[PDB]
């Protein structure tokens, strides 16, 4: 047998500069981080998409020499439990919201439930999520105007004080930011109730424009992997 | 008049119900009763494929059982040489999510296709000697979850907009589309004459399309939850599907019924792809646990296991021949069993 | 609206699905056990073959 | 330490019971390294989800342990266990010098670990881009090459008993057999070269590590309330104080003795270079089978008893 | 099959009190997470209470809590919405929805508009 010699030699090359071309597309690969842009809605994620710069539409933005994937899931049908399984590899999962939509149907427990259907989920629990709060702006604004019936609408507004370990940046008197933080509790209530450990929620309620959008990404990003790695290591 | 429809379709789907439950005289344990069983099967693998990046979800084989293609979430699609491990081909793609995979029966083309919406043909032996993408069937608008060929020319997609279509390749318009489901459509099979073939969706329901009329020529109505996979028995009158009900079931074409069930109460996890044996006494599937299981299809006891895997068997497949059975999984490995 | 479209669709489909043959499900598993039991010396996988002739060996 | 002509072999004042009961517990000793170190290096390289680079570290610090306790240490149970050499000089040098190798390249595997870790948890989005295949083989080579150059140039050429008198050094024999003999220079320059600087960077290394986790538990408990302190208390306690326990007793007397003309009573030297053999039987126990992963490894390898419970059946 | 089956509607003063009888057959019932959802006249699908496998974890919608009491018997194979107290806004048809698997605290799609496993509603009218 020596056409079959032949044969296996050649295709012994083909593999070998198949395994060449793979290695190096894995030193391409690991060094790449894989996202996703969550849209509940017309929350944002038109905005939102240009501070980080048909199906997926996939973005590759770079902050600090590190390779962010961004995968802007549109065209896909709000039928959402069979394609946000292929997600989990991803070490985020940037979710967009309309925190001043409270009551505008109703576009923030449509969009909070769907946080919590993805927190509970079995191939989700490893995934993190980044919760940006688009419209805060808006919200606030209602809040001051007297449009905010987010005391009827969500009648369970009042118990609820600001937090006195507030932070509110200027213009946002103590009331006002009573909803930009009222969405903050509930995203964090659903966090804190299912509880595993192994997944964390980054909340970012932030106006529908900002540079502090791919510095938040990337600061999140970090913590994400610090935790990942420090609880691989049974070390935290 | 919406109701005076509706009771219609109430007496209708009446008749259709007590049609079946006239036709079910018995049912296929009375009659396999008395038949020897296939004992354990014991299978252990025989190669591993490595050299995958990510979570692979997709594989097929080639018609002459050798050459196999297996697509991964790192927008890889190697084929490889199962026999001796080799790689043959490697083809980089657009999109890095691809959900399905298809070696063309003649062997000179590929498919794959993903939440892109876009099913990619790949021609692998062109004069050149390199492979390209011979073309783009666009016009879905959901997401590719498996493709397969009929011949070189025309092949077979369904899509996660709930509908199936079937594609010309050398124009790249569908020849013909099929929207009778409710839900997403999440897996299909060709008859071996490839005049019919079924489309499992998430509608808990599976559906019999005439790939040259267009119409559902049948529903069938046995699960309950999402079904994730489907394949014909090898004579083509019958079929499994396996759903997110943990339960494989099957079903038949010419009685229009459910014939039997596969599951087990310590299973409660849901099923991800069934496959048969060159004869059908052997129904493998592919649950969410880490590992399989290999039913005797007449008798619906666990025949055997294959747990060799770590995360989870994303695709499983039997060649042609039935020589062996490899299993693509969640931790980037191709296990051929035999 | 097209949700009265989408009824009479289904309805002549339902009428289409209601009007074909069958057969007792007694003959279909006859059909489907003479299948396995005449291909069952033709699986591999069924009845293992020796190491000498299984190509992955 | 005073040089005599006709070394006294019968010194084992020992009843046979006692000294075969030394032999059982050192023995004892030899098999847990050999095991332990030979799953460590087996279940590593069986699987091939246990492939990451990360784990061709501990891949190759198992490596080092179980050739120090196939080649090595039964050669010091019987000098420890009998105060004579009985297998000749020429296996002597290349045996002291086969042991500072694999203890030195023992804690340089550790030290990479502790650095490994470093950029772990203090590079993150960096990491698997920076400690790649190449580099982690580089930090391998290095480990298992510098050692045996710094060894097996340092005894051979009696670079040790260099730059020390040699009535002093001839004396330090004490009947020769195979007692370590560091000159002050050169005890300094191995007590640097071998421990002091790996452990200064495993130190440095951990305290950086342990201060994170604090506050990465501070955090964590902050934001979500609605551990032996930590989790990082407990299991750098453990990697740290097993390898200060077991290795700085025995720098820390081999570096002190040529100074102050200490005779270190051969009790000492054997319970002393024994607790340095104890790091290299303990090392898979705290690097290996500490974690998870790991250990779910192992229990798929007996597949052929147990069954998993498929997620254990979770159910609201 | 599955099949979702709601009893229960009509007119109904303000203040005046209802009962929606979800009645499923074709699946297992005691397994899966079950929930009731609406469409008010014009606007989209909005979800309004669940209620977990043994009825033992319940939640409502804002404007709904301590108004509307959910309730479920597994052996009759039911589920209940009693709506005590109406408003005007209350006018909607309500749906009868299930989580498309078992043994999930996750329900992710049963507000969408093509949901399979949802049933076709009734008509709740609150006006004089
Ligand atoms: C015999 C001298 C040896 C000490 C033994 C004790 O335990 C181990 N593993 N080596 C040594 C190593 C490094 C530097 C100096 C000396």
């Amino acid at each position: 047998t020596e056409d079959q010699r032949n044969e296996e030699k050649a295709q012994r090359e083909a593999n070998k500069k198949i395994e060449k071309q793979l290695q190096k597309d894995k030193q391409v690969y690991r060094a790449t981080h894989r996202l996703l842009l969550l849209g509940a809605g017309e929350s944002g994620k038109s905005t939102i998409v240009k501070q980080m710069r048909s199906g997926i539409f996939e973005t590759k933005f770079q902050v600090d020499k590190v390779n962010f994937h961004m995968f802007d899931v549109g065209a896909q049908r709000d039928e959402r439990r069979k394609w946000i399984q292929c997600f989990n590899d991803v070490t985020a999962i940037i979710f967009v919201v309309a925190s001043s939509s409270y009551n505008m149907t109703n576009r923030l427990q449509e969009a909070l439930k769907l946080f919590d259907s993805i927190w509970n989920n079995k191939w989700l629990r490893d995934t993190s999520v980044i919760l940006f709060l688009n419209k805060q702006d808006l919200l606030a604004e209602k809040v001051l105007a007297g449009k905010s019936k987010i005391e009827d609408y969500f009648p369970e507004f009042a118990r609820y004080t600001t937090p006195e370990d507030a932070t509110p940046e200027p213009g946002e008197d103590p009331r006002v930011t009573r909803a930009k933080y009222f969405i903050r509790d509930e995203f964090l209530r659903i966090s804190t109730a299912s509880g595993d450990g192994r997944h964390y929620c980054y909340p970012h309620f932030t106006c529908s424009v900002d540079t502090e959008n791919i510095r938040r990404v990337f600061n999140d990003c970090r913590d994400i992997i610090q935790r990942m790695h420090l609880r691989q290591y049974e070390l935290l | 008049e919406l109701d005076q429809l509706r009771q219609e379709a109430e007496q209708l789907k009446n008749q259709i119900r007590d049609a079946r439950k006239a036709c079910a005289d018995a049912t296929l344990s009375q009659i396999t009763n008395n038949i020897d069983p296939v004992g354990r099967i014991q299978m252990r693998t025989r190669r591993t494929l490595r050299g995958h990046l990510a979570k692979i979800y997709a594989m097929h084989w080639g018609t002459d059982s050798r050459l196999l293609v297996s697509a991964s979430q790192d927008g890889k699609l190697i084929i490889w040489d199962s026999y001796t491990t080799n790689k043959v081909h490697a083809i980089p793609l657009r999109s890095s999510w691809v959900m399905t995979c298809a070696y063309a029966p003649s062997g000179n083309y590929v498919a794959c296709g993903g939440l892109d919406n876009i099913c990619s043909i790949y021609n692998l032996k062109t004069r050149e000697g390199n492979v390209r993408v011979s073309r783009e069937l666009a016009g879905h608008t959901g997401y590719l979850s498996c493709c397969r060929f009929l011949d070189d020319n025309q092949i077979v997609t369904s899509s996660g907009d709930t509908t199936c279509a079937l594609w010309d390749i050398e124009t790249g318009q569908q020849t013909t589309t099929f929207t009778g489901h409710t839900g997403d459509v999440m897996s299909l099979s060709l008859a071996p004459d490839t005049r019919l073939f079924v489309s499992g969706a998430c509608d808990a329901s599976a559906k019999l399309w005439d790939v040259r009329e267009g119409m559902c020529r049948q529903t069938f109505t046995g699960h309950e939850s999402d079904i994730n996979a489907i394949c014909f028995f090898p004579n083509g009158n019958a079929f499994a599907t396996g759903s997110d009900d943990a339960t494989c079931r099957l079903f038949d074409l010419r009685a229009d019924q459910e014939l039997m069930t596969y599951s087990h109460d310590n299973i409660i996890c849901g099923i991800t792809s069934v496959s048969f044996s060159k004869s059908g006494r052997l129904l493998l599937a592919g649950y969410d646990d880490f590992n399989c299981n290999v039913w005797d299809a007449l008798k619906a006891d666990r025949a055997g296991v294959l747990a060799g895997h770590d995360n989870r068997v994303s695709c499983l497949g039997v060649t042609d021949d039935g020589m062996a059975v490899a299993t693509g999984s969640w931790d980037s490995f191709l296990k051929i069993w035999n | 609206t097209a949700s009265i479209a989408q009824a009479r669709k289904l309805v002549e489909q339902l009428k289409m699905e209601a009007n074909i043959d069958r057969i007792k499900v007694s003959k279909a598993a006859a059909d489907l056990m003479a299948y396995c039991e005449a291909h069952a010396k033709e699986d591999p996988l069924l009845t293992p073959v020796p190491a000498s002739e299984n190509p992955f060996r | 330490c005073h040089n005599i002509i006709n070394i006294s072999c019968v010194k084992n004042n020992w009843s046979n019971d006692v000294r075969a009961s030394l032999y059982s517990l050192m023995v004892l000793i030899i098999l847990t390294t050999l095991v332990g170190n030979l799953i460590v290096i087996v279940s590593i390289s069986h699987f091939k989800q246990l492939h990451t680079p990360t784990n061709w570290l501990i891949h190759s610090m198992a490596t080092v342990d179980f050739l120090l306790g196939c080649l090595v240490m039964p050669y010091s149970m019987v000098r420890s266990a009998e105060h004579c050499w009985y297998f000749g000089e020429v296996f002597c040098k290349i045996h002291t010098s086969t042991d500072i190798m694999l203890s030195s390249a023992s804690i340089w595997h550790l030290s990479f670990i502790s650095i490994d870790r470093y950029y772990a948890v203090c590079d993150p989005l960096r990491y698997k881009a920076k400690m790649n295949i190449l580099v982690i083989c580089v930090m391998i080579f290095i480990s298992w090459s510098v050692p045996a150059v710094f060894a097996f140039g340092m005894i051979f050429l009696e670079l040790n008993f260099k730059g020390a008198e040699e009535i002093y050094y001839k004396h330090v024999h004490c009947r020769g057999g195979c007692s370590v003999f560091f000159s002050k220079i050169s005890g300094v320059l191995t007590f640097m070269t071998s421990f002091y600087i790996p452990g200064s960077i495993m130190l440095c290394v951990y305290y950086r590590i342990y201060l994170i986790a604090k506050e990465q538990a501070r955090l964590i408990s902050d934001a979500n309330q609605k551990s032996k302190e930590r989790k990082a208390v407990k299991t750098l306690g453990i990697v740290m104080g097993v390898f200060l326990i077991c290795w700085c007793p025995f720098f820390i007397c081999t570096v002190m003795d040529p100074f102050l003309h200490y005779i270190i009573p051969p009790t000492l030297n054997d319970v002393l270079i024994w607790f340095g053999y104890l790091n290299s039987t303990f090392n898979p126990m705290v690097y290996a089978f500490f974690y998870p992963w790991f250990r779910k490894a192992l229990k798929m390898m007996l597949f052929g008893k147990i069954f998993q419970k498929d997620s254990s059946r979770c159910k609201l | 099959q599955v099949q979702l089956q709601e009893s229960g509607g009509g007119l109904v003063q303000p203040g005046g009190s209802l009962r929606l009888s979800c009645a499923a057959s074709g699946f297992t019932f005691s397994n899966y997470k079950m929930n009731w959802v609406r469409q008010a006249p014009g606007k989209g699908l909005e979800w309004v209470s669940d209620i977990s496998q043994s009825g033992a974890s319940i939640s409502y919608t804002g404007s709904v809590k301590g108004r509307f009491t959910i309730s479920r018997d597994n052996a009759k194979n039911t589920l209940y919405l009693q709506m005590n107290s109406l408003k005007p806004e209350d006018t909607a048809v309500y749906y009868c929805a299930r989580c498309p698997a078992p043994f999930t605290r996750d329900c992710f799609d049963v507000t969408s508009t093509t949901y399979a496993y949802r049933g076709q509603g009734t008509q709740v009218t609150v006006s004089s």
